[PDB]
């Protein structure tokens, strides 16, 4: 809000209403005076967008590593990992039993 | 010479840290006070040249008022209302509207503006309680030496 | 950052005031970001944000200031100079607030906002109680009138400060 | 009763002019420790008479035991100062 | 090389060991030693008095170290040395290894304490003494 | 005879925890009370004599200001200023800053030090409720004993 | 000094088995074990196929 | 150190010690600034 309000103080707000009057008025119907700006290089745009890249990449391997390090998640995976294990024994026990049998038909 | 104590020491420096919230109800209030005070003054005397007196006026009573002393027979006396009611029968109509801004006005300072110190009191007493008896153990060496 | 535009962000309240207060002696010995330095000193001081609301308080603060001073001193036969200051004050916040409606996101969008809707009522409560003044400047009884009309006109004003 | 007793031997010998000093500080602690433990204990089993049968219960502690010089379980409470025993509502019932 | 300071002409061996890890670690790109030890303003003993060649040579030297951890103290802290007990003569005393390696100890975790390794930091801090 | 019933029992145990944080306010007071009661009286009275009066004048309007009766008329007579103004045309100009140290006053008192004892109130409260509802139903043996 | 050393020993040792004693410690740690038990087994595995080679061979 | 033997703690906490200015461990806390120590019962136990 008081970055586009003009400067002048209140009293003297009218010298401020008067000039871009005055400029609006010579811009519509004169049509003499413009616009000047300052436009932003494609070097320090490319640094920009650099640098957000990798930050962006940055916060995501913070971001997992901390869901991972959470208790719920530990909890989980050590459920996971129980029942991955029982299902190898399982396999293990199959095996166990074709060898029982190979020694069996064996003598 | 309180600060040696267990009971005091803290409490003069919670003391110290409710001050920014006193300082807070001062800035607040200074704008209804000031508002109501000329407007008040104004009404009451319309046809007198400004001196210091019409600034004593400003500050004396609407401050006071903010007290529970509300000077409404001094307000009765100086309106010239002649009524056995406080504000009737007056020589000008415009210094019956007192009673109202009075009325606005002791809203504005004793319902909302102290109710509301009140909360920041209790707010800022929880939030400083155990820095303010750490840094009266912090005093308790810095007296000792 | 924005706020303080191109001036070092450990100024204080007072340090932009007094800057603000006296130009020529507080600004060359000050570490900001001849003709083309105090030039470009103003035009980057000036330009601020902070800079303008700091003025922009000031000057609402003589307004209550003098508003205050005419109600409470007595009305003159004819409208004083004092008066006319406040008219021409009053007509210059009455444009800035038609400047804010034209340049806004729609009518809706500026009168939510609680503080416009205090500058409306203040501008209506002078034009009410300078016009019935101004209708019949030596009679006693319009005197009183409008000073009872400019009460409400300094208790907003008053209000609007808060901003 | 022996609970109660049990907690305020271990509390006040805790703290007991024996046990005063400057090293005698880690084995005061474990009293401590101990004395909630039995002070626990009280509360719980008082909680389970008061669940199962509420009348037998004011009954037990309305008894007057022999072995501690004629007195109920209350006045031992009172005088072995556990403050948990006593605000119990099992035992508030039977105040009443 | 020899100095013509005498206070650095007493420092021991191992003095000059710890000096030359705080040289390995500062010639490293963007290490905040060489900012620390050049926006004290500071001479080589780290007295604040702000000829070049010692200054600049040994800048790294453990009495200067002792001098700038003084000031991120307090303004009134300063640890105080005594090498005279590294000499063949103190071998006798009782206890005398301990306090040798107490105070070898403390300027090594003071060194630990400037590269920000908590570990070595926490060991040297656990074989010396003062603890608190 | 109140320690039977159940709401009023724990808030007597509750009003004798409070007493303390009433002496703390008592304490802190004081320290206001007497400064500006021997600054008030002595600017008032700058040409006499020191008696009992005196004393009596040092704590007697001062500690009843702090409950909203605010003896202004009273000090307006006593100040011998003749104005319709209260503090104006008077006989000395020292006695014009008596509202001012007033003003300072119950600015201590009213604003500061009685929000600060609700706020201890409301923590105290918050403290020691269970503690007092315990020693309640101790007290109920005992009473009953 | 003495009995600053020590105590500093008895506070690491009191520290180190009060930092063992947490739950996120435990958890964790039984997480590890549970992996380890698996690379055992998984070793265990490798094993047994050798075995079944030798006898498959042998007939 | 206060749980085991609280006055040869205190002992230990009044001890000037050399390698610092002569200065005790409550004086170089004081400096560092350290309010959790301050706070802390045996020091104020020390203090008192
Ligand atoms: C917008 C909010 C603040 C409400 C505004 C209410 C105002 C406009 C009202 C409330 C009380 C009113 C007053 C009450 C009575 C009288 C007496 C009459 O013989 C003349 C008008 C007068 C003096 C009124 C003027 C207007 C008044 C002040
Ligand atoms: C719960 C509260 C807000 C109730 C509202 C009370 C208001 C409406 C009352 C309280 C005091 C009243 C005033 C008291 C006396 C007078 C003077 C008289 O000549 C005109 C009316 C006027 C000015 C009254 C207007 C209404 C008033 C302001
Ligand atoms: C939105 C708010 C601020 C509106 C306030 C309206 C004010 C400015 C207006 C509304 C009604 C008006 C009153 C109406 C009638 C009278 C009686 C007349 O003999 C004296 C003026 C007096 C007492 C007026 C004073 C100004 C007045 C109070
Ligand atoms: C430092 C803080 C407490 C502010 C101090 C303000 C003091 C110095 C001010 C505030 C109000 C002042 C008084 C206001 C008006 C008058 C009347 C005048 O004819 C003589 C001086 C006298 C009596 C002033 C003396 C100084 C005074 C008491
Ligand atoms: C929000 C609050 C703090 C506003 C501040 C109010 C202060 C500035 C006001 C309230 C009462 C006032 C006093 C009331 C009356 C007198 C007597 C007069 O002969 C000199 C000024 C003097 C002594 C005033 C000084 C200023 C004063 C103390
Ligand atoms: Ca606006
Ligand atoms: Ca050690």
């Amino acid at each position: 809000e008081y970055k586009d309000r003009p400067f002048l103080p209140a009293p003297f707000i009218l010298l401020a209403h008067v000039h871009m009057l005055f400029m609006r008025l010579l811009r519509l119907c004169g049509v003499h005076t413009q616009e000047h700006e300052k436009i932003q290089d494609d070097e320090t745009k490319r640094k920009i967008t650099t640098f957000e890249e990798l930050n962006t990449d940055k916060f995501l391997r913070r971001w997992e590593r901390e869901r991972q390090e959470m208790l719920e998640a530990r909890v989980k995976m050590t459920n996971d990992n129980v029942v991955q294990a029982m299902g190898m024994m399982d396999q293990l026990l199959e095996h166990m039993i074709s060898f029982r049998f190979s020694l069996d038909q064996q003598a | 010479y309180y600060a040696l104590s267990k009971n005091l020491g803290p409490k003069l420096i919670m003391m110290m840290e409710m001050m920014k919230d006193v300082s807070t109800f001062v800035f607040l209030l200074l704008i209804f006070l000031i508002g109501y005070g000329v407007a008040a003054q104004s009404l009451l005397s319309p046809d007198e040249d400004f001196s210091s007196r019409t600034f004593i006026g400003v500050l004396f009573r609407p401050y006071f008022q903010i007290y529970g002393e509300l000077f409404l027979d001094d307000l009765n006396s100086e309106a010239n209302c002649l009524g056995d009611t406080p504000f009737t029968e007056c020589s000008r109509e415009t210094v019956r509207m007192v009673p109202f801004f009075l009325a606005v006005y002791i809203l504005g300072s004793n319902v909302l503006l102290v109710n509301l110190l009140i909360a920041m009191f209790n707010d800022t007493y929880m939030k400083v309680q155990e820095a303010a008896e750490d840094l009266w153990r912090k005093q308790n060496y810095e007296l000792c030496a | 950052a924005d706020w303080y535009g191109h001036l070092k962000s450990v100024t204080s309240f007072w340090a932009v005031l007094f800057a603000f207060f006296f130009p020529f002696f507080v600004l060359p010995f000050i570490n900001f970001s001849g003709a083309h330095r105090l030039r470009r000193k103003f035009a980057k001081f000036y330009s601020a944000p902070y800079t303008r609301f700091i003025s922009d308080l000031l000057s609402h603060f003589v307004l209550c200031v003098v508003t205050s001073y005419f109600v409470l001193d007595k009305l003159e036969d004819t409208i004083s100079a004092i008066e006319w200051i406040l008219l021409v004050w009053f007509v210059a916040l009455l444009l800035e607030e038609l400047r804010q409606m034209i340049f806004c996101d729609g009518i809706a969008e500026y009168i939510s906002d609680t503080w416009n809707r205090l500058d409306l009522i203040m501008i209506t409560l002078f034009f009410v109680g300078f016009f019935t003044h101004a209708s019949d400047p030596s009679n006693q009884d319009s005197k009183v009138v409008s000073k009872g009309i400019h009460a409400f006109l300094v208790v907003v004003l008053w209000l609007r400060f808060m901003r | 009763i022996n609970a109660l007793v049990a907690s305020r031997i271990l509390e006040r010998l805790s703290t007991h002019r024996a046990l005063q000093g400057p090293h005698l500080a880690e084995e005061r602690a474990k009293m401590q420790h101990n004395a909630k433990k039995f002070e626990e204990l009280a509360v719980g089993v008082l909680g389970e008479c008061h669940g199962s049968d509420s009348h037998m219960a004011s009954e037990m502690l309305h008894s007057k035991n022999d072995m501690f010089n004629k007195k109920n379980a209350i006045n031992i409470a009172y005088d072995a100062k556990s403050l948990a025993f006593l605000s119990h509502p099992a035992t508030q019932s039977v105040i009443n | 090389a020899k100095t013509n300071i005498t206070a650095l002409d007493e420092l021991p061996s191992f003095a000059l060991a710890i000096e030359e890890l705080y040289k390995r670690e500062a010639k490293k790109p963007h290490s905040h030693v060489q900012r620390l030890v050049s926006l004290s303003n500071t001479d080589v003993l780290g007295r604040h008095y702000r000829g070049r060649d010692l200054a600049n040579t040994r800048a790294y030297n453990v009495l200067r170290m002792d001098q700038i951890f003084a000031r991120l103290v307090s303004k009134d802290f300063s640890v105080n040395r005594d090498f005279t007990i590294y000499d063949s003569k103190y071998d006798k005393v009782p206890g005398i290894q301990f306090r040798r390696t107490a105070q070898a100890s403390h300027m090594l975790f003071l060194w630990a304490i400037c590269l920000d390794r908590f570990r070595m930091a926490r060991h040297f801090w656990l074989i010396g003494d003062q603890s608190i």
